[PDB]
């Protein structure tokens, strides 16, 4: 007869404990494995790869137009786009990378942004990216801009060009949460020097844009996700 | 030979001297030193000014009355506009930094009086309307002038030249000295670095703070790290014909200074 | 009074000191130079020896924040949810909006550092009452639910957010307790108990602690449906620090509080400091 | 002995026993002295 | 099927119990630590540390005023000051040591009495700090006082003198309850020369105060204080 | 190819003089776990079990900006 | 384990009570071992005793009066020591106890932990040949000395349309005992708690025999 | 989950049972032994004192 | 921002970079052959070293799926 | 330590550390360099 103190909790149904339980089919043989490609191991090999950013957010209705960053000919010091950094809400909010990052309470680590030009072979463009650190509003003039982080892209034979948005912050962690005061900051995009498109060509050209997760991210505290709901149980 | 009364402190092209000093306090026997790797979390290089930055910078001097209740400064806001310390502080989203805090004031060996030089790390104000009212960033970010507690004091309750900058404005902060404007009592304030400046010993006070903080760097404009605060404990007493006020003087030096994030300048309320 | 020696592993609380005629006067300094000097009693007296026969253990920070304290007192109800627009104002089920500054005694006793780190060890006990006509007492289980800033916060008491999936719930019978542990989770190396700064949110500008304490809230609700009658159950959270790291010791609060995160104190306040009956040598 | 994955679910840490005063009580540039004068 | 007996108190919840408990967030990783200057580890370590005792505590509101003791010119036997040694209430409930000292129920060791002179440099003056143990009242004049453990203080370069209260007692620890029958005894303070004011200069001089703890300090039983109160719960 | 079985639910007491409503809540908890061939997660909402419909006359699922393309 | 108090708090509705104590809507025990007689003969042969104490609190409820049925009720035991501010009343701020240790258990259950040697001395006194002086009044004897704390108790739950009384039995046991100067039993009944005083016109205390000395 | 069973007598108070129990004051230091006089260990050391017998109970 | 180093078995989040100019350029691809390079921001900025102090546990599928 | 038969009975399995993003990151045929031209 061993003495025991039951403690407090003692009956209690955490569903975040991690225990062993008595099987209901003792001896049962489960299948083989078989070798299937693509195995994941980690939330955070997933997010290192680019998808999409609906940074032409400005439509009615969700259309691949939400995609296609418009780039106008022979215009100077314009800006192209902009957006605030809160990566749980925004044009973030519905790529792969802002739908993890929506399952974690804590970020942190650096962000990788791509631009790919999708104009004719023989047009030519320079633009500058810009990642402004908080603290100072969004940048209103290329000025402003270019005095942050910053890339020249000459557009080229490589179509894309890959700006970093290097991990600048004082804690060491920041929230998710969009409904927060501060977030990583502001991206923008300038005219360097303009769009120039060859003869017999005209109107607009695009820009694709893609988000991912450098190897330097992390994520912490698991928590639900407010982009899936429902009213009543599903039947077949 | 050498005694702890006479010292020389220089920082970049800046020298002080002193001969009627009290020894030095390096807060919790820390001196101050850059962020190391291990602890470093912003992947940026840091911009380190040095000689341009960690040197003296002297505020405006007080008036030290019979009536006086005390002065408050909170860095890094009171360098904000001091020299290359203060742009770089603008330019930056990010910065860290110790300092070298002087305060200075002389009389005669027939004055009295005694001052309570006290830094205090993460000082939350209480607001004046009190409940659950914020106190409003200019009236928390002062400046060189820093925050008058004469203004509307607890000891002997006066309202010497204001009441806060304009007068009683809505958001400014309790200017209770007893009660050291976050309801603790001005007695304990010695648990924090301090020194004194009793009239009678020593003219000056020294305190040299590292960076203290819960995080390796940090926001400069929308986060003050320490508050110096000059608090007359024994009333002055002057000789007989002589006029019933002392001057005050602040000096501090930036020194560690290391920034980062830089992008165009900040923009702040007011 | 040195610190060291022999016998037992003994530390001695006073030295053997006999009288005195130096040049060496331990008992005069400068309190001007912010030190306290180290002086003992075999300083200024003649002194025998003895032993401390003490470590002080009960005056480390670990034992000082190592016990549970009351952090809140919350209220929930079971009756008939028909007819109601507002299960939050119905009190069918309530969130907490977590923080260690609602209940003075453990705010103060935290209050006396500028910064803590450590891990939580919390206690949920629920106990339910039937104020009104009952003819049975029923069992209840309560579900209480982490709600971190950023999840779907429930809007009522049987919505799709119970379920739970990622958000970690406890389980347990009324007139029970539940128990777990949360490791430190500040984004920062340390918890702030005091922040001189602000924040900007386009529109209000926020001042203090409260910019950072921004951890989650904790939503509780009975899982089971109405009764005939009605339950009032009431919901006690308790704290444990554990693994305690202390940072910048303070001076103590002196006066009432009147808020959760600010230091504000009321006005017309009553004196803290008593008042003599005599004179200043009076005894 | 081993029961649990995670520190945090672990009891009390236990008394420090390197409780050093000096930081508080004396944080003085100049080395003081107790018996030497306070200030030559 | 290990056979169990359940003690009495099982199913208990003692606040004061230290037991372990399953974690509500598994494989969460911490922020990691930095150097932060300024650590803790005990107690007994902060009440070595003096604050000023509003022994002039004779006001009708809360005041500097209450840190001040007066120092009258030319007078030769008179007190200073007086108070009794209760360290859990009067001029000491309020310093740092009586705050700290308010949560533990016994006390022992010395404590360490500073005074610090703020009149002119070139005045002078000596007093007489009397320590008086428990048994005869409070001294009535200098002589009686004297009788005690006491120091003679020579007002001069040296602005500090530092008398220490010495552990004098027969049981080896006390109540620091101050609604208890006997204390620790009598402190007071008597002109033993006088003050003597150079020319020039006239009215009050002042004496500041100061209580910490010696190393031989010891505080046991945990309790809560009667400091702090309230009668609703605060809100945001 | 989701044909595993049932769970059938009773109350094994006998009736009582009144009517006891219980309700069945079911929990599960995934262990040791492996994963393949991660996908674009869900965006719409759910119709029904099995199925990947969702409802037509659907509200937009990315968000739309209260300016322009160059708004912050 | 041996009895050594018996309180008795109540559950019923709080408005209108000016005095919570006097309503027994919570109630403090004065700790001592001197109440209840079988344990005190026992300490009361020795003169210093050293132990550590080992508490068993049972409480149990009863309904006198008008109920449908009996609540589950919780009760919470907190050990207030000479210092620490005393309850008003039963929902005041001081049952926060963040520093002042205390159990929480179910009526009808019991609860149990240990106590180190507590005394300021080396030694408990069971005798004290001395007194006190406040400036107002004498005190002799052991109740000089005996100055732990108090106990107070409180149903945590709120009211029920009926009322329940509940009584809570403390028992202590010592532990690693050391004892002291061994003295002559108690021979005459007890008046009061800390004092050794008999009542007057008390009974003989030993047997007078039928016969005489020469008696069997 | 280690498998158990409550053997009857599961949560019984027995005044005579000797187990231990949870410290309501952790890490509390109790005053240091000081040699006192006149130790006693049992009660069968105290009985071999001979006291007087009320022999002349007549009264 | 490479993955080790030898102090407490701690991984590099980021190395020490300076400034450059180079014809070997990291910030530029092709994207259109459905790979993500793995541009590190020591590729576009001058870095400072920092160490990760983190092992990406709670993100493994074990946990994500193990409530 | 051991007092299951069945091995689903046994807790959480733990971390892999084996995390490789090759696969879903570069799943290419010719090896591309960083630093050089994506294609040539
Ligand atoms: C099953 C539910 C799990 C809930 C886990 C989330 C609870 C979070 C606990 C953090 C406790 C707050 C820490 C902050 C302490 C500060 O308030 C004080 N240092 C200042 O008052
Ligand atoms: C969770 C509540 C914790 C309560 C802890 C405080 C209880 C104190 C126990 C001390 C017991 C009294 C010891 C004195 C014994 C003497 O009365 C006898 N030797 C003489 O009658």
């Amino acid at each position: 007869g061993l003495p025991t103190t039951t403690l407090p909790g003692s009956g209690q149904f955490l569903t975040t404990d991690d225990r062993q339980s008595p099987s209901a089919l003792p001896n049962y043989e489960p299948t083989p494995r078989i070798h299937i490609p693509g195995k994941v191991h980690n939330l955070l090999e997933i997010i290192q790869v680019d998808t999409l950013i609906p940074m032409n957010n400005t439509h009615t209705k969700d259309e691949v137009n939400s995609y296609l960053i418009p780039l106008n000919a022979n215009r100077q010091n314009e800006q192209v786009f902009g957006t605030n950094l809160f990566i749980g809400d925004g044009v973030f909010k519905t790529t792969l990378l802002g739908e993890i990052v929506q399952y974690y309470t804590h970020w942190s680590g650096s962000l990788r942004f791509s631009l790919m030009y999708t104009g004719p072979a023989l047009s030519s463009a320079k633009l500058i990216l810009a990642y402004t650190p908080p603290g100072a509003r969004g940048p209103q003039d290329r000025r402003e801009a270019m005095l942050g982080t910053h890339v020249v892209w000459d557009i080229g034979l490589q179509s894309t060009i890959v700006m970093t948005i290097p991990w600048t912050s004082g804690v060491q962690f920041r929230y998710t949460d969009p409904d927060t005061y501060t977030s990583a900051g502001f991206l923008s995009c300038w005219y360097q020097t303009s769009l120039i498109l060859p003869p017999e060509t005209t109107g607009q050209v695009y820009l694709l844009s893609f988000i991912s997760a450098c190897p330097d991210f992390k994520l912490r505290l698991m928590k639900d996700t407010q982009t899936i709901s429902q009213t009543v149980a599903l039947t077949e | 030979g050498y005694s702890d009364r006479v010292q020389q402190i220089t920082l970049g092209n800046s020298t002080i001297t002193t001969q009627e000093a009290a020894n030095a306090v390096v807060c919790y026997a820390e001196w101050p030193e850059y962020l190391p790797d291990v602890d470093a979390s912003d992947v940026n290089k840091t911009s380190k000014p040095d000689t341009s930055v960690c040197r003296f910078y002297t505020l405006d001097s007080k008036t030290w009355t019979t009536g006086s209740k005390g002065w408050c400064w909170k860095l890094p806001d009171a360098l904000k506009d001091m020299g290359v310390f203060g742009q770089n502080m603008f330019f930056h989203s990010l910065g860290r930094s110790g300092y070298t805090v002087h305060v200075q004031c002389n009389a005669t060996k027939f004055h009295s009086g005694c001052l309570l030089v006290v830094v205090i790390p993460e000082h939350q104000l209480a607001s004046h309307e009190g409940g659950n009212v914020s106190v409003k960033y200019t009236f928390t970010h002062p400046g060189e002038r820093g925050i008058d507690l004469s203004s509307a004091a607890d000891t002997i309750g006066p309202g010497r030249a204001f009441y806060t900058t304009k007068n009683n404005e809505v958001g400014g902060p309790v200017k209770d000295v007893i009660y050291n404007m976050n309801g603790t009592l001005l007695g304990n304030l010695l648990i924090f670095p301090h020194q004194f400046i009793n009239l009678r010993t020593n003219n000056t006070a020294t305190i040299v703070i590292p960076y203290i903080n819960s995080v390796p760097i940090d926001s400069m404009t929308r986060h003050n790290n320490v508050s110096l605060m000059v608090i007359p404990i024994a009333p002055l007493t002057v000789p007989t014909g002589a006029t019933p006020s002392l001057p005050i003087t602040v000096t501090i030096a930036p020194m560690c200074t290391e920034f980062s994030g830089i992008r165009s300048k900040s923009i702040v309320p007011q | 009074e040195e610190v060291i020696v022999e016998k037992t592993k003994q530390t001695v609380a006073s030295i053997s000191s006999g009288p005195k005629h130096t040049q060496k006067v331990p008992i005069l300094t400068a309190n001007e130079t912010g030190a306290t000097m180290p002086v003992l009693p075999s300083d200024s007296i003649e002194t025998r020896t003895t032993y401390m026969h003490f470590n002080g253990s009960e005056t480390d920070v670990e034992c000082f924040l190592g016990r549970a304290a009351c952090v809140h007192v919350t209220e929930i109800q079971n009756k008939d949810a028909t007819g109601i627009d507002n299960h939050r104002e119905a009190k069918l089920f309530n969130d907490w909006k977590i923080n260690l500054s609602s209940l003075v005694q453990l705010r103060k006793k935290l209050e006396l550092f500028t910064y803590v780190r450590f891990d939580s060890e919390y206690t949920i006990l629920a106990t339910a009452s039937q104020p009104d006509s009952a003819n049975y007492s029923s069992n209840l289980v309560v579900q209480a639910m982490y709600v971190p800033p950023g999840a779907p916060n429930p809007k009522e008491w049987d919505d799709y957010t119970w379920q739970s999936a990622s958000n970690p719930s406890v389980f347990f019978k009324v007139g029970d307790t539940s128990r777990f542990s949360v490791p430190y989770v500040g984004l920062a190396s340390a918890y702030n108990c005091f922040y001189d700064g602000y924040s900007h949110d386009d529109a209000e500008t926020q001042y203090g602690i409260t910019v950072l304490n921004h951890m989650g809230s904790m939503a509780f609700r009975i899982v089971n449906e109405h009764d005939e009658h009605k339950t009032l159950v009431k919901i006690r959270v308790y704290h444990r620090a554990k693994h305690v790291e202390a940072w910048i010791p303070r001076a103590p609060r002196a006066l009432p509080y009147t808020s959760i995160g600010r230091t504000n104190y009321p006005k017309n306040t009553e004196p803290v400091i008593k008042k003599r009956k005599g004179d200043i040598k009076s005894y | 002995i081993n029961y649990y994955k995670d520190a945090a679910s672990t009891s009390s840490a236990g008394q420090s026993l390197s409780m050093d005063p000096s930081k508080f009580t004396e944080p003085v540039k100049d080395l003081m002295l107790k018996g030497a004068p306070a200030l030559n």
